[PDB]
């Protein structure tokens, strides 16, 4: 039912923005298990040592979300 | 030996296989993602455990998770 | 080396015995152990 | 069956096989080049491949891997038909990479899933509801 | 195949590596990952490795007793105490040299020997030991209790006589005859003891086998026990001019409590150590009546626990009975905790309020005891957090123990981390700070610009335990005090002992032991926020939300998400071993510089040096250092030489372990490499080859050998300049 | 009456006035000295001459602490309160990252300036603002 | 006094006791 | 230009100018009024 700029926060636990806010960016068809594409504002920790950011973009389901504006 | 597990939350991007340095990991067909496909570990005899297929992992925490078990000269990584 | 304290020919030939004998007797069966089967 | 090619034009290293190729095991790669080039040896030093079959034993299967990711990466006509196997002492010759002809990073047909887990990371089981087990939250 | 060992675990079996050998060693006792392990077989096991210890702590006591009796020279250490020093055993080296012969031949022995430094002398001479004889029949009877605990031991693992899981998590039980029966009634014994045998033998009345069911130890026997006139029993304590072994100045009373210190021995009157084991024992007899058995009456732990409920805790203290009673490692964790606690308690009681006669002028004994039990507490700590670590990581249930203490504490461990970051850096920021301003100020000649800050809190704390050298007039220093006007038999010489400035009770404290009490806040935050900080985060974090998944000691998860070195709980043991050594040495410094001050008589060095850290580095370190170095040099061998020589082996053992401390593993691997490639190529020594293949340490081992190097060499190194500097200047 | 027995006003403290004869000057003034050996004799001083301050709270020593703790708590809330403000203004620029590198140079005089309040802003904001955030809109790691 | 040298040489054999004991109990527990 | 005043804002150009301000400040502070221990 979330559409794009739907601001929500995750609740998958072992994530890193679990209890952080992210914007729906596109939600994919049904048959996936994770379609709801959420973007992030905070990078996470993704890349070798010493890298410059990480990763600001996930795919998370229906249930593992909270809905905000 | 090491284990390798992939879980449901892969998305079929192919690069954990891509660096892997020993040939442990495949992209078999799936139907759980875009990409139809996912992870797997048929040959995890010759896993050494570099932790590789983690760094070019992509999801919020990796999809594909090695755990260190039982050394032996193919894990160990012994020319000798 | 001596000693004023009786049955000073004990630590005579006990200190090589905890020193030399029952070291390498110990070491030699724990080698034996660890190196067993194949 | 038999590995055929020629061995590649070397002098010779100290970072060779050991005494691990005939007690142990040993691993072989064999590749077709177009042209009589030089590669860089996993273990040391330069070496020039033949024109048409080259086959070289290395003593570590990741030592293999490495020469065809170079065969593969930084040659002209790239090099990709590279076979690599596993020798024993005995013989016998157990062929390895690619499994199933195909490269492992593009999807083929016929092949099964393993170590795959139906669940998500986060909801494996505790290690108190499986303990006194052979067991860890990754296998059950 | 297999390589046989370690049986209990083909993992390692069939490791054809080195590293099978190493990790064999380093989890036999972690009975719980063993092949086919069950909660019965481990507790079974755990219950015969107990006695096995136990008859492993007789043989080790009858070990001091029967080389003291043998080597030693107890008896005339008796004749003469406060100018003979007491030796532990012979040496029988022959590596020794005439110079080494003639050095350790000291203490009037005729033959090298080693001085005790223990205490032991002086206790087994209040207890009331006498000669050579009782301290051998001691000796060989211990001997028998270590081979009473071995066959018990043994028995106990037999299928006639296994303890079953049930009877092994009966805590109920266990609790009552604890308190009550291996707490209670052995000081009851031991009051029996001190009554019968140490104060006679004080008052120079031989208690033997042979004639103490003759002798009362009072006048009146029983009877004032069995009717109620209790007072007999105090009848005339020994006076304030009584002298040890004789009848001068002795009475008839054997249960006291006049308190204070024995005017000759200086130590505690024998009298009231009998009489406060007496009440101890009826305090732990009646403890151990709490919890129901097998007669309905009493209390059940888990309806106890579970009744602790509340409003803003939620589930309060439900199914802890069960939390604590199925986990090993809570067990261990809450004793490890309470004893490290307590062994402190002990370190501090002893050097204040001595118990042994004649000990407190035996500085280099007193200075060797704090420095071992203040570190044997410190370890005792660490292992507790540790403990209390692994248990999160095996045994923690989040379902039974939903919204209870433990899943808040969880729950905001954050807020817990974060603050005892505040503190920690609070301490060290503000402690460092004047330290280093005092120090600067010192340094350019204008020592008035220092910043001392008076002790006030704890100066006033002395001071309502009576003491009037700071003019408080508070409580039990003022006597116009409620509290100090209740006519308690203990006052008097408890006030004429922290009041007269010439022991060890309740020391003058300056500014300098302002600052170095914060320094010792300061480690104590920093070591518990890392043991905390492992134990909160040992389940999972944000960079491993599943770091229980991988046990509770693993090398790491690799290089990426950034880097995950140190990740386990294990390595923030390892991390919080460093500061506990660290703050550990900031005690022993603090005690031994104090004392050293106290016992010269010149407490004014350190009352105005330990204000900047200069002065710790030239008049504590440097200078107590003089007589150590000199053991042995040019010009010969004192008796010094050992101490000196193994300062210089800690020493070594310690840069030894920054050696696997700073390079890590992958270089070593590459070495050991081109080693094998040497050997397989060198002819003749190919005739020989190795069964296991050579390969690097692992990771974790790296910690754990540098960190066991690390310890080894700081322990050492610091006994020998304690012992070394107290011993050369005889305090 | 008798309070702090071990204690000695540093007039009254022979070792003391023997030191402050010879106290050394510290600056390019040669009563530098002098005067520190006038001024820090209004303390009490030890048997060995020099001062100690005594935080007790008394305020018969509330210069030995007390106003030093009340001017630095008020100057540590300033610097907190300017930066955390100028962080929060930050937040809302598209690029508040390459702005928290590199400094906006009138915003932060702005909110630098505007820091004498800080200790009522704080309780504006502790009241009904956004000082105090609430613990389930945070994120956290698994427990 | 001093010990008596028929004295030392007689724990030696009390502790064959406890040596067979810990040898018993450790064999015991290698199970 | 702007180059040049974006360069002059950076951090550690900043923090050095704010650090060498509150060292003058300090410096002077304890050179016309020195060794002030404690408040009387
Ligand atoms: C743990 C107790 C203990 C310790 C630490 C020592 C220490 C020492 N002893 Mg002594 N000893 C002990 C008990 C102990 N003794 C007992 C109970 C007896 C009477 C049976 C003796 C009788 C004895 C003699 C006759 C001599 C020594 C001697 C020595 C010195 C060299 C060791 C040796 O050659 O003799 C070896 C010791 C024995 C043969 C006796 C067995 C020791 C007990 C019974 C068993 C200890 C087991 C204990 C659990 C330790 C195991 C190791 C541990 C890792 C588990 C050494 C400093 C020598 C000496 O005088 O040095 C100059 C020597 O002449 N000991
Ligand atoms: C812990 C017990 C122990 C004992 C009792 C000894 C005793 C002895 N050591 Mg040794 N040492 C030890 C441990 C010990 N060591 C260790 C752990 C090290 C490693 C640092 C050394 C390294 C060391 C060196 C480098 C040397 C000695 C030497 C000696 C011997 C000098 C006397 C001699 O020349 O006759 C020699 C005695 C024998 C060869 C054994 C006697 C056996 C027969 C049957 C006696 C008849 C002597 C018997 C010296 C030596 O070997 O003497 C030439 C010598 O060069 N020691
Ligand atoms: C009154 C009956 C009784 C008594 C005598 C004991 C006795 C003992 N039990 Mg047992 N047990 C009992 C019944 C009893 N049990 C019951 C009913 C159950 C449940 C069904 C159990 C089940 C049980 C288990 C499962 C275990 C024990 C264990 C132990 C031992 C504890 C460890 C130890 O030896 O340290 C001795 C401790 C003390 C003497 C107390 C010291 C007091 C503290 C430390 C302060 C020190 C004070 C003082 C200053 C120290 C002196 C210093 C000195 C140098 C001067 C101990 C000897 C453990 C063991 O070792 O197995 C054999 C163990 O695993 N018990
Ligand atoms: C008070 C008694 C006590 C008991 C019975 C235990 C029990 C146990 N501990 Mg523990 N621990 C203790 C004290 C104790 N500990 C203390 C004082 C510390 C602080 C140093 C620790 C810190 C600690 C850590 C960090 C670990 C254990 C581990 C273990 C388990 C395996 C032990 C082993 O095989 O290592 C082998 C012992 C050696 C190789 C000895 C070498 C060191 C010598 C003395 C030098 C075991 C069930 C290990 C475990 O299994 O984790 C789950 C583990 O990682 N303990
Ligand atoms: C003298 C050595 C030393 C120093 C100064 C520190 C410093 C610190 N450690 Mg540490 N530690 C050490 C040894 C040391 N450690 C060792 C050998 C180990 C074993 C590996 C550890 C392992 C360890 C762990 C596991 C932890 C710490 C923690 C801490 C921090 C706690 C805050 C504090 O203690 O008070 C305040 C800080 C200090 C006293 C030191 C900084 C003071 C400086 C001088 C201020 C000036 C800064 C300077 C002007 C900057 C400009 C420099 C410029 C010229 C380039 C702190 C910054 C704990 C922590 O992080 O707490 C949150 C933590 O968990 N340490
Ligand atoms: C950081 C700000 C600052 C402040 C407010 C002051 C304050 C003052 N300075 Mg000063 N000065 C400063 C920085 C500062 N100084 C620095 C960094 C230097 C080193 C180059 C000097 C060098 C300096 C000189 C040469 C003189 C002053 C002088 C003065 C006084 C006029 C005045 C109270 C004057 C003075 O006091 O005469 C002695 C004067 O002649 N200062
Ligand atoms: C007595 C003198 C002491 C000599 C000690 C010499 C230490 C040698 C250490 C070896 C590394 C040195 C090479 C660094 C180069 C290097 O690569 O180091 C190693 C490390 C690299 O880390 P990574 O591998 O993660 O970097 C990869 C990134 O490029 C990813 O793209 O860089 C750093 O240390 C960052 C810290 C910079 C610290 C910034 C402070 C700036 C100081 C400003 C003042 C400079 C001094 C002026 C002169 C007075
Ligand atoms: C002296 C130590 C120096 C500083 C160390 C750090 C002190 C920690 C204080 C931070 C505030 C704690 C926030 C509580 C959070 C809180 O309020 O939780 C809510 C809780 C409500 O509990 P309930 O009413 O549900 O109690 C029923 C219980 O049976 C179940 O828990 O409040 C209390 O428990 C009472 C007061 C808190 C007691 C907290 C103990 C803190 C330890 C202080 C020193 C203990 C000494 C014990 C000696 C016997
Ligand atoms: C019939 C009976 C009663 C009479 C009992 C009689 C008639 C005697 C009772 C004797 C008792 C209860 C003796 C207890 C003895 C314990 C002893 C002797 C020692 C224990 C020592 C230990 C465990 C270790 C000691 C160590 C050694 C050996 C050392 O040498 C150094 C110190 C230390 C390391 C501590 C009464 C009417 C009462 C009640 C009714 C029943
Ligand atoms: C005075 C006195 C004292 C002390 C006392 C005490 C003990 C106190 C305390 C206290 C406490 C117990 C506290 C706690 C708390 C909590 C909190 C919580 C706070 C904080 C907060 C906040 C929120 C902040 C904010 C801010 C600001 C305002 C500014 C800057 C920025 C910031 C953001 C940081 C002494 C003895 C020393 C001396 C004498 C008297
Ligand atoms: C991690 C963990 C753990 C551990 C923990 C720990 C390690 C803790 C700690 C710690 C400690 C170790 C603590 C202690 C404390 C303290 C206290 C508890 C206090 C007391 C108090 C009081 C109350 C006192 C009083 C008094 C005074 C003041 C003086 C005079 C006398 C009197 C008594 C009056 C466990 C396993 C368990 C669980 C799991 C997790
Ligand atoms: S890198 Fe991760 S998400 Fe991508 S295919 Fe491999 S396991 Fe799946
Ligand atoms: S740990 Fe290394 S060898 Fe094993 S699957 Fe991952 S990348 Fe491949
Ligand atoms: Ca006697
Ligand atoms: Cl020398």
């Amino acid at each position: 039912a979330l559409n794009r700029g739907d601001k929500v926060r995750i609740k998958r636990t072992e994530s890193y923005w679990y209890g952080d806010v992210g914007t729906v960016a596109s939600v994919e068809k049904s048959g996936i298990l994770y379609p709801v594409i959420v973007r992030f504002d905070r990078v996470n920790y993704n890349g070798f040592s010493g890298s410059a950011s990480g990763v600001n973009t996930n795919n998370f389901a229906e249930n593992e979300l909270e809905l905000v504006q | 030996s090491h284990s390798v597990k992939i879980y449901d939350t892969c998305i079929g991007c192919t690069q954990c296989v891509r660096a892997c340095p020993l040939d442990v990991l495949e992209m078999v067909p799936w139907d759980g993602c875009k990409a139809a496909q996912i992870a797997s570990s048929p040959r995890t005899e010759d896993c050494v455990g570099c932790k590789r297929c983690e760094t070019a992992c992509p999801t919020d925490f990796l999809s594909i998770r090695v755990y260190l078990g039982a050394e032996t000269t193919r894990s160990m990584g012994l020319a000798y | 080396m001596d000693g004023s304290y009786a049955a000073s020919y004990l630590p005579w030939i006990l200190i090589p015995m905890v020193g030399w004998l029952f070291p390498a007797v110990t070491m030699g069966l724990l080698f034996i152990h660890i190196e067993s089967e194949g | 069956t038999e590995l055929s090619g020629q061995p590649p034009k070397f002098g010779g290293s100290t970072g060779g096989l050991l005494s691990k190729a005939n007690r142990e095991e040993k691993y072989a790669i064999t590749w077709t080049s177009a042209s009589e080039q030089v590669f860089e040896m996993p273990t040391g030093g330069a070496a020039i491949m033949n024109e048409g079959e080259n086959l070289l034993y290395l003593a570590r299967k990741e030592q293999c891997l490495a020469l065809g990711t170079q065969l593969r990466t930084k040659f002209k006509p790239k090099i990709q038909d590279y076979k690599i196997y596993r020798v024993y002492p005995s013989g016998e010759v157990q062929y390895l990479h690619p499994a199933d002809g195909v490269f492992p990073e593009k999807v083929n047909e016929g092949r099964e899933a393993q170590g795959t887990k139906t669940r998500r990371i986060g909801q494996n089981p505790e290690p108190v509801t499986i303990k006194f087990s052979g067991k860890a939250p990754y296998e059950v | 195949m297999a390589t046989k060992f370690p049986k209990f675990s083909q993992d390692l079996a069939q490791d054809p590596t080195t590293r099978r050998i190493w990790y064999g060693i380093a989890t036999a006792h972690d009975f719980e990952t063993h092949d086919g392990m069950t909660e019965e077989n481990l507790y079974q096991k755990i219950f015969a490795s107990h006695f096995g210890h136990i008859a492993i702590i007789f043989l080790w006591t009858s070990g001091t007793l029967f080389h003291v009796a043998w080597q030693g020279n107890f008896e005339q250490w008796i004749k003469d105490p406060l100018n003979i020093r007491p030796i532990a055993h012979a040496i029988w080296d022959p590596h020794f040299g005439e110079g080494a012969v003639n050095a350790f031949t000291q203490a009037g022995a005729s033959n090298p020997v080693n001085i005790a430094y223990s205490g032991v002398y002086h206790w087994f001479y209040t207890i009331g030991m006498t000669t050579n004889q009782e301290l051998y029949s001691g000796a060989v009877f211990l001997l028998v209790l270590a081979s009473l605990f071995l066959f018990a031991g043994w028995l106990h693992l037999q299928p006639k006589f296994r303890p079953s899981l049930a009877w092994f998590k009966n805590a109920e039980s266990r609790l009552n005859h604890h308190l009550a029966g291996l707490f209670g009634v052995s000081s009851l014994a031991w009051a029996g003891h001190l009554v019968h045998v140490a104060i006679p033998e004080a008052r120079g009345q031989h208690v033997g086998w042979d004639n103490f069911l003759s002798t009362p130890p009072h006048p009146a026997g029983l009877m004032p026990f069995f009717t109620g006139n209790w007072g007999v029993y105090a009848a005339d304590p020994d006076t304030a001019g009584h002298i040890f072994g004789t009848s001068e100045g002795a009475g008839t009373a054997i249960l006291t409590f006049l308190g204070g210190f024995h005017p000759q021995t200086e130590s505690l009157w024998l009298t009231d150590i009998a009489h406060h084991h007496l009440a101890i024992a009826v305090i732990f007899i009646i403890a151990g009546h709490m919890y129901r058995t097998n007669w309905g009456i009493g209390h059940s732990i888990k309806e106890i626990l579970n009744a602790h409920k509340g409003p803003l805790t939620g589930a309060g203290h439900t199914n802890l009975y069960d939390t604590i009673n199925n986990s090993l490692h809570f067990q261990l964790g809450l004793a490890l905790a309470s004893l490290g606690v307590i062994t402190s308690l002990v370190a501090q009681h002893m050097y204040s309020l001595p118990s042994y006669a004649f000990i407190a002028q035996d500085h280099t004994t007193q200075a060797a005891l704090y420095t071992h039990h203040q570190y044997i507490a410190g370890f005792l700590m660490v292992g507790a957090f540790a403990h209390g670590a692994i248990f999160f990581v095996r045994d923690y249930d989040p379902v039974a123990n939903k919204d209870n203490v433990l899943a808040r504490m969880l729950e905001h461990k954050e807020a817990l981390i974060s603050h005892l970051s505040w503190v920690s850096l609070f301490l060290g920021f503000h402690t460092l700070g004047l330290y280093v301003h005092n120090d600067v100020v010192v340094a350019f000649g204008t020592p008035e610009k220092q910043i001392l800050i008076e002790p006030v809190f704890a100066q006033w704390i002395q001071a309502t335990s009576g003491k009037a050298l700071y003019g408080f007039d508070v409580l039990l220093s003022n006597p116009d005090s409620i509290a100090s006007t209740t006519g308690a038999a203990w006052l008097p010489g408890w006030l004429d002992a922290i009041n007269s400035g010439t022991n060890s009770l309740f020391l003058t404290i300056g500014p300098g032991d302002f600052l170095v009490h914060h320094a010792i806040a300061l480690g104590l935050h920093t070591t518990a926020l890392i043991l905390i900080k492992g134990a909160l985060d040992a389940r999972g974090s944000k960079l491993m939300p599943d770091k229980k998944d991988f046990g509770y000691s693993f090398p790491c998860d690799g290089p990426g998400r950034g880097g995950t070195c140190d990740i386990s709980a294990w390595d923030a043991f390892y991390l919080a071993m460093f500061w506990m050594l660290n703050t550990l040495g900031w005690l022993t410094f603090y005690w031994h510089w104090k004392h050293l001050g106290v016992w010269s008589g010149n407490v004014a060095q350190f009352n105005e040096n330990s204000t900047y850290l200069m002065g710790w580095f030239r008049d504590y370190l440097w200078a107590n250092s003089a007589q150590l170095i000199n053991g042995y040099n040019p010009y010969g061998v004192n008796n010094l030489s050992v101490w000196a020589w193994m300062f210089l082996f800690g020493h070594l053992v310690w840069a030894t372990g920054f050696m696997f401390l700073i390079s890590w593993r992958g270089y070593w691997q590459e070495l050991i490499e081109t080693i094998v490639w040497a050997h397989e190529r060198t002819p003749l020594a190919n005739l020989v080859r190795w069964k296991d293949k050579p390969v690097a340490l692992s990771i974790v081992q790296a910690r754990l050998v540098g960190l066991a190097h690390f310890t080894v060499g700081y322990v050492l190194t610091y006994a020998a300049f304690l012992i070394a500097s107290t011993a050369g200047k005889f305090g | 009456a008798d309070d702090f027995a071990n204690l000695t006003p540093c007039s009254e403290n022979p070792a003391y006035l023997a030191k402050s004869k010879n106290f050394l000057n510290t600056t390019n003034d040669p009563n530098s000295g002098k005067i520190r050996a006038e001024r820090y004799a209004s303390a009490l001083c030890g048997p060995e001459g020099y001062p100690h301050l005594i935080v007790d709270g008394r305020f018969t020593h509330a210069g030995d602490f007390l106003i030093p703790s009340i001017l630095f708590l008020y100057i540590a809330g300033w610097i907190g309160w300017v930066g955390r403000s100028y962080l929060i203004e930050i937040r809302e620029s598209k690029n508040p990252e390459m702005q928290e590198v590199v400094i906006n140079v009138p915003l932060a005089i702005k909110k630098m300036l505007g820091g004498f309040l800080w200790p009522l802003a704080a309780v504006g904001e502790y009241t009904s603002g956004k000082l105090v955030m609430k613990d389930s809109e945070i994120p956290t790691s698994p427990r | 006094m001093a010990l008596s040298d028929t004295q030392i040489l007689a724990a030696l054999v009390v502790a064959l006791l406890p040596a067979f004991l810990a040898f018993r109990l450790s064999t015991e527990l290698y199970k | 230009m702007d180059g040049l005043k974006s360069f002059l804002s950076t951090a550690p150009v900043m923090i050095m100018a704010l650090l060498t301000f509150t060292a003058g400040i300090l410096i002077e502070f304890n050179r016309f009024y020195p060794d002030l221990l404690f408040h009387p």
